RNA sequence: GCAUGUUGGAACAAUGUAGGUAAGGGAAGUCGGCAAGCCGGAUCCGUAACUUCGGGAUAAGGAUUGGCUCUAAGGGCUGGCA
RNA sequence: UACCUGGUUGAUCCUGCCAGUAGCAUAUGCUUGUCUCAAAGAUUAAGCCAUGCAUGUCUAAGUACGCACGGCCGGUACAGUGAAACUGCGAAUGGCUCAUUAAAUCAGUUAUGGUUCCUUUGGUCGCUCGACUUGGAUAACUGUGGUAAUUCUAGAGCUAAUACAUGCCGACGGGCGCUGACCCCCUUCGCGGGGGGGAUGCGUGCAUUUAUCAGUGGUGACUCUAGAUAACCUCGGGCCGAUCGCACGCCCGGCGGCGACGACCCAUUCGAACGUCUGCCCUAUCAACUUUCGAUGGUAGUCGCCGUGCCUACCAUGGUGACCACGGGUGACGGGGAAUCAGGGUUCGAUUCCGGAGAGGGAGCCUGAGAAACGGCUACCACAUCCAAGGAAGGCAGCAGGCGC
RNA sequence: AGCGUAUAUUAAAGUUGCUGCAGUUAAAAAGCUCGUAGUUGGAUCUUGGGAGCGGCCGUCCCCUGCUCGGCGCCGGCCCGAAGCGUUUACUUUGAAAAAAUUAGAGUGUUCAAAGCAGGCCGCCUGGAUACCGCAGCUAGGAAUAAUGGAAUAGGACCGCGG
């Protein structure tokens, strides 16, 4: 097949490399996994030093850390939206690492509906009609509606974050290779970033 | 190469075995363990050849199975096992605890010590590594996972331990004008306090050890092995006493011998 | 005036994202008794093959040399001078071996001619081995 | 603009005139590859002998030739900028 | 040993070479009394091989109803030897020779802070808050057979594991934080404000990843390790002893020492790989060369156990060399060394002592920690073997020895 | 119990010449000058003083500083330790430089090629050195060849003020 060496091409000045010797069986490369979005399944291959390698084919599913408050939790892949370098694999949705990917805000919102007790989303107009969280929301004592205030107060959200929960499709990035690892872990966009990858998507469209 | 190696030769060898080119071609080699590969010497040949007990290598195979040699505070039957530097070879039978301590030459001495002596031995750490909730591990100069340490141990700082608890005793601070044994390269076996430090960023520094004798020598931060507080050593010195005389004063001293034995 | 390129550049340290309401410069420093510039602090360029502001370890041997091209881009070409004793003939020869060097941008104000100071390091690149620790200017030129 | 150019209908002999198709070999027939037949355009790579250095040269030679649906690149007007 | 003679002319001095002269390591020829050692398919033929061989191992401590044998008092299977096996390790070293091979290998020198690592040693083997041991396939054996024929084979009767899977007693009764009903205390007429005890539920060990805050020990140097928060634990799945053996004892059913093997994670030994500075044979009847099927750099991915246009999209048009780049040849593996030899120099090195290469020429591949292995696997070509003409198989530049030279 | 001969090669050579070649008449100065790389290159920057022991002559000590502390002593002096005080080549020293090999300490294999042995009526030793040019690093001095200061003055220093 093929493999990672310097004696195949040329030198810096310009001379011929030639080799002294035949193959070697450290000498190799595999190819690369180019995971999909699908139902769960991967492979597994062992490497040199009897250690193992996960290899994704279809995945569903990420793991996506929200940076401010330093919590993440398993939220739903849906989508592929852009990549940098290779415009083919916008329309080919295959996923390598720095890629960004729309996911579900339900896990965050559920989150945040719970532990700050404050409605994420919900556009005007359509109430909470199972009546879940309208009873964790009320009914409180009055030592701890202090302590309720407080964690109010100091949980203000940027109108660009806002627009994405209202339309339930967060932005996030790719850290952890999934052909290496087997995880694909990453990221959500904030701020400048955010910014940035939003102004490339609307250089794209229009 | 595909493997590693199963034989040894017993031309590549270094200079302070005194194996000798007539009697074999292949050499016995030392199996894996704590010390490395040219810094022991097997137990096989220091029976055989150095003491001079038995004669062929089936004797020695022979002797093993019933026991008798203790090595550093376990009872270890393997031939080819790496015995290095301080280390306690323990016979029941016979009596005889011998010390493995360096000459002023090049080779090392032949030292008999008391059960009460061969007790306690003289190591060396090397690092302190973190563990996964703060825990210090020592690592010794040849891999005594000891862990929860004392705070004064440091890196250059010796330390006294027992051989069948392994348990500290004393520390010998690394300070200046204490005793210490160089060991390796060219100066091997050397006795001499530090007189000077001199420190040198990037690679190791070096260290003018001198002895009391008028002689002093530069040796890197690699050769450092303290034994004793400034001129109080704890441990029995063979003959020689690391004076690094001059070769025309030995020759004298040679030919005085001869001429008062006759 | 940055990131140029398609992709985002960042530095993997620093956090810019936090519950707020001019972002701190991350540096460290390389030893072996050297100084940083003022320019490397007050500045904002972000370059991953940097001793400082990057993650790059300068280790092993330490060379000279000196500036002769500065065409290609975030590198410069030096070229050695020494001389060697033969014992057949007792006359010395000519030797050269030039190599490419790493350029930082911090070094803003730097033309040929000048005494730079080379160090080892992992391979970024095919025929780039070594980074630049100071630049010393040559005879006069005070303008 | 025209109603097949001094005529219409019928069957489909041989031999004539003009065309093509032909298993296999491929100028071995004949003064005579005569006639007849093959190659054919565009893009890309690439090119000898001799030379009045201009020609050879398209030398000799090779690979490709659809449908459907996308991505990228190159401009004017107004008030670093939209 | 820092050293000489003769020869051009009718005759004499210079230059010029010739004739010898003294060695080393190969063959030939004469002769070869003893003894200590003692080389010998390197030169052309890395071309092919008749013949025999070069890789096996059990201790009471893995599995033994082979009577193949054995103790008899057999009955709780079990004293022991034990063919043939399953299971575990090595088989990845050694030897041969210089074709290929001239910044390539190889010699002082070093770094992996940019990564792995069999075995041994030292730890680790009641940290988790949850069956007085569960399940079925099979090797060895017997028996019906085919095949000119292979160290080529199947259906049946069977049976075991330190082989394959699922998952318990205990430690274990309580702590750590998120959630928090509700009560109670101090001041105020009371709400408001402050401060302790606390019903119920959730997770709560190591291995792995994501990302924030903070900063025990060490390094010339941290984005090294560690502290806190929030989740991940991939079914092609990290650990959390459903193991074997010799003599043995004390207290109402329970209790304990001396062994072998394996395992999450770390150090160490043995190494391999990756690096940087410096050194090399000749030739200018070789002066320009390298490239969009990367030549010189960057951004972001892929790959590798790590650091690299190694491969990918887009930008820049660079880079080396007259101090001989590049190409061609070498009757060229490299170094330590050997010979003649004054001092200086010349030639050879394939060889034991060190590092690399490969098993007729290539192509691709499994297994295992370590192999593109070679007396490992498969396909093409050449050489080339048996045959019921249906088909099968091989690669001595190993030991001795042969063919051609 | 050794030689003649043949094939590769060395000294003889100052008949290849850095030690160590010639160029009028033997072969060897381009017909001739200019000319870029390369070689090499005028002079020239601290010139002896103080103390001791002998017979002006040989030896011996001196002619870059300030943060932390110990031979200490009475706000001060001495010295102990880190830091830094243009840069080379050459020279002095140290670190480092597998064995065998070349010279060889010891050395009755009866001598030698050897070898690292062995000898005293229970014991004692040796089993080293020279060799390892160049490449990298550490410690002294500044003769030799380069090397920089301030003259469109953004030259030092010492007291400053915003």
């Amino acid at each position: 097949g093929i493999s990672r060496d310097n004696w195949h091409k040329r030198r810096k000045t310009g001379g011929k490399r030639k080799p002294y010797h035949k193959k070697r069986k450290y000498e190799l490369g595999r190819p690369a996994a180019n995971t999909k979005i699908g139902p769960r399944r991967i492979h597994t291959v062992r490497v040199r030093g009897g250690n193992k390698k996960y290899r994704a084919l279809r995945l569903d599913v990420g793991n996506f850390s929200w940076g401010s408050e330093c919590c993440t939790r398993k939220t739903r892949i849906i989508d592929v939206v852009y990549n940098a370098s290779n415009n083919e694999l916008v329309r080919t949705k295959t996923l390598v690492k720095n890629c960004i990917v729309l996911i579900d805000s339900t896990p965050y919102r559920q989150w945040y509906e719970s532990h700050y007790a404050l409605p994420l989303g919900r556009k005007k107009g359509a109430k909470l009609t199972p009546e879940e969280e309208e009873i964790l929301n009320k009914k409180r004592s009055k030592k701890i509606q202090k302590k309720y205030d407080e964690r109010k107060k100091n949980a203000k959200i940027s109108s660009l974050l806002e627009e994405q929960f209202q339309q339930g499709k967060l932005l996030a990035c790719i850290a952890s290779r999934p052909g290496q690892c087997g995880r694909a872990d990453g990221y959500v966009l904030e701020g400048k970033e955010l910014e940035f990858y939003l102004r490339k998507i609307k250089a794209r469209k229009g | 190469a595909r493997g590693p190696k199963k034989h040894l030769k017993r031309v590549a060898a270094p200079k302070h075995w005194m194996l000798d080119k007539l009697t074999g071609v292949f050499a016995p080699r030392p199996s894996t363990g704590p010390h490395k590969l040219r810094e022991c010497l097997p137990l096989i040949i220091f029976l055989r050849n150095r003491l001079k007990y038995a004669l062929t290598g089936d004797e020695v195979k022979k002797i093993c199975m019933q026991r008798f040699i203790k090595i550093d505070g376990k009872v270890r039957t393997d031939i080819t096992y790496p015995a290095g530097f301080m280390d306690v070879i323990s016979i029941d039978k016979t009596g005889e605890n011998f010390r493995l301590i360096y000459d002023t030459k090049g080779r090392f001495a032949v030292h008999r010590i008391t059960p009460e002596e061969a007790k306690y031995k003289l190591c060396k750490v090397r690092k302190i590594f973190v563990g996964t909730k703060g825990i210090p591990h020592l690592v010794t100069h040849d891999a005594r996972t000891i862990r929860y340490p004392d705070p004064l141990i440091k890196v250059n700082d010796t330390i006294q331990i027992d051989l069948e608890t392994g348990k500290i005793t004393d520390f010998i601070k690394f300070d200046t004008g204490n005793l210490c044994m160089v060991t390796g390269g060219a100066n091997l076996g050397r006795i001499g306090v530090i007189t000077n430090r001199e420190r040198h960023p990037g690679s190791f520094d070096v260290v003018h050890v001198k002895d009391a004798n008028g002689n002093s020598f530069a040796t890197r931060l690699s050769n450092i092995f303290v034994i004793g507080k400034g001129n109080k050593p704890w441990i029995s010195l063979p003959r020689g006493k690391g004076i690094r005389l001059t070769i025309a004063e030995e020759r004298d001293k040679r030919l005085a011998a001869k001429q008062s034995s006759g | 005036d940055i990131q140029t390129e398609r992709a985002y550049q960042k530095q993997p340290t620093i956090f810019q994202n936090k519950k707020r309401v001019k972002l701190p410069r991350y540096y460290k420093n390389i030893g072996l008794g050297f100084k940083t510039p003022k320019e490397a602090i007050e500045g904002t360029y972000i370059d991953k093959k940097c001793p400082f502001t990057g993650n790059v370890s300068i280790r092993g041997r330490i060379l000279s040399g000196v500036v002769t091209k500065m065409k290609m881009q975030r590198t410069i070409v030096i070229r050695r001078d020494y001389l060697h004793y033969i014992r057949k003939y007792n006359r010395f020869e000519k030797r050269h071996k030039n190599m490419s060097v790493h350029l930082s941008p911090c070094f803003r104000d730097v033309q040929i001619g000048d005494i730079v100071t080379v160090g080892e390091c992992r391979p970024l690149s095919k025929t780039v081995r070594f980074n630049v620790l100071k630049v010393t200017k040559a005879a006069g030129t005070k303008k």
